[PDB]
RNA sequence: CGCUUCUCGGCCUUUUGGCUAAGAUCAAGUGUAGUAUCUGUUCAUCAGUUUAAUAUCUGA
RNA sequence: AAGGUAUGUAUCAAGCUUACAAGUUAUGUAUUUACUGACCU
């Protein structure tokens, strides 16, 4: 299922403050539900300290509403270009972007 | 038989724990783990009283386990209002 | 011959700690071994050394 | 029983009929439901014991096999001198895990 | 008195050393009745309601 | 043939060796986490 409550996320924070990067069986060795697998894919989707999680600028959308008209799937080619880079933050902006630009 | 290519074990070995002492062990070990993250941290309130279980001692608030603890570090801002308690430690800025 | 559970559908699903998770089972094919015991050991192919079990 | 809150006894007067618990409680107290001490017997009401329910277990229901006994810690507390304690309505367990 | 260098001590990364194919793989739990605890969360003057006392309603 | 039934210590003789050199309480809730009852096929 993939909840991922707070009470992980500040235990998978402690284990990637000790064990490290490229190494993540040893530290989904000690959260009772989660593989490995998931634990590479919030740490680098969710809690990764280089994720500017809010403060959606105005440079950035000018530029990703014509850059994911480039390429007009594929908000993981177009997530490091932007920057905002969690590929899903993008298809937030696009999606509230194509709602203000209807409503 | 590969005596060299089969996959290897040795022989006294007592086998792989069972899923109590197995999550036992997580329990103790992310007990460790918390430990010295709250040492790094250098933290001053973190207190486990006399059955193993965590208390923010300026918070006065239990705490089951490790992440309930770590995971308070965020809400309630008393954290803060010992402002209050600094300026009563010194009447200025 | 053989029906016993060589699926063994949830075995009862234990620890296996690696040889016994991924080694090969030696038990059917050291009864294979049995069962053809006349003519693997036979007596008069080389006729030299032979050598018998204790007790 | 203890366990389960919600079970109510019958508690009408106990008359001549003993009590019998079924292989799955055998040792079991009917009151405080522990194994060790037993020290009297039951006596079940003639309404818990007529036709279809003779032998039946006190608690479960199913078929009897061996007597069934009060503690020596509900003897002299006197829990035997109150009405005859076979548990009645099937509620909340073994019904849900029925249809489980 | 000041300045540069030298040596002794008060000391703030030291994990078992290196290399292979990150060497290699792995890691099942239910249902029921109840509690405790975090996080999130929010907290103008009568009259009777109610409560041990307190705190909803209505009143201007 | 090796590759599997470990090796590493501490006392106790034959094997082998010379036969030699020698005087801030608190609520309502969304909500996990812990905990209870010899609860349960
Ligand atoms: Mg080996
Ligand atoms: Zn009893
Ligand atoms: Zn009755
Ligand atoms: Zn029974």
């Amino acid at each position: 299922g993939g909840v991922w409550r707070n009470t992980e996320d500040e235990i998978l924070k402690a284990a990637v403050m000790k064990y490290g990067k490229n190494q993540w069986s040893r530290i989904a060795s000690l959260l009772h539900r989660k593989s490995a697998k998931q634990c590479k894919a919030r740490w680098y989707e969710w809690l990764d300290p280089s994720i500017k999680k809010t403060e959606w600028s105005r440079e950035e959308e000018e530029k990703l509403l014509h850059l994911a008209k480039l390429m007009p799937t594929q908000w993981r080619t177009i997530a490091p270009i932007i920057g905002r880079t969690a590929a899903q933050c993008l298809e937030h902006y696009e999606f509230l972007l194509d709602k203000a630009a209807q409503r | 038989m590969d005596f060299q290519h089969r996959p290897g074990g040795k022989t006294g070995s007592g086998g792989v724990a069972s899923s109590s002492e197995s999550n036992r062990d997580r329990r103790e070990r992310l007990r460790q783990l918390a430990l010295e993250t709250i040492d790094i941290n250098k933290d001053p309130y973190f207190m486990k009283n006399h059955l193993g279980s965590y208390e923010c001692k300026l918070c006065l608030t239990l705490h089951n386990n490790e992440g309930s603890y770590l995971a308070h570090t965020q809400g309630k801002k008393h954290q803060t209002n010992l402002a209050r308690r600094a300026a009563k430690e010194a009447k200025e800025a | 011959w053989e029906k016993a559970s060589g699926f063994e559908e949830s075995m009862k699903w234990k620890k296996l700690t690696n040889a016994q998770r991924s080694g090969l089972n030696q038990i059917p094919n050291r009864r294979f071994t049995l069962w053809w015991s006349p003519t693997i050991n036979r007596a008069n192919v080389y006729v030299g050394f032979q050598v018998q079990l204790d007790l | 029983a203890k366990h389960h809150p919600d079970l109510i006894f019958c508690r009408k007067q106990a008359g001549v009929a003993i009590g019998r618990l079924c292989e799955k409680c055998d040792g079991k107290c009917v009151i405080c439901d522990s194994y060790v001490r037993p020290c009297t017997l039951v006596r079940i009401c003639d309404e818990c014991n007529y036709g279809s329910y003779q032998g039946r277990c006190v608690i479960c229901g199913g078929p009897g096999v061996s007597d069934a006994y009060y503690c020596k810690e509900c003897t002299i507390q006197e829990k035997d001198r109150d009405g005859c304690p076979k548990i009645v309505n099937l509620g909340s367990s073994k019904t849900d895990l029925f249809y489980e």
